[PDB]
């Protein structure tokens, strides 16, 4: 490519990263934070 | 030589669990009486 450096309008390098999400058959490695609250019995709730 | 590998070579599929129930899935499985 070479960019030059002052130059490109479409000409820039754009660092991109990207983000493949997989989930299988196994158990979550990477997960959201913060929150293992008191587990509830015996009655309706949401859960995650 | 060759022996006949009549049922062998079933695994589980996936982690997930389940019971009393008949599932279809594919994989990669060795087929049945091959050749081994």
């Amino acid at each position: 490519y070479g960019f030059q450096p002052t130059n490109g309008v479409g000409y820039q390098p754009y660092r991109v990263v990207v983000l493949s999400f997989e989930l299988l058959h196994a158990p979550a490695t990477v997960c959201g934070p913060k929150k293992s609250t008191n587990l509830v019995k015996n009655k309706c709730v949401n859960f995650n | 030589a060759y022996t006949n590998s009549f049922t062998r070579g079933v695994y589980y599929p996936d982690k997930v669990f389940r019971s009393s129930v008949l599932h279809s899935t594919q994989d990669l499985f060795l087929p049945f009486f091959s050749n081994v």
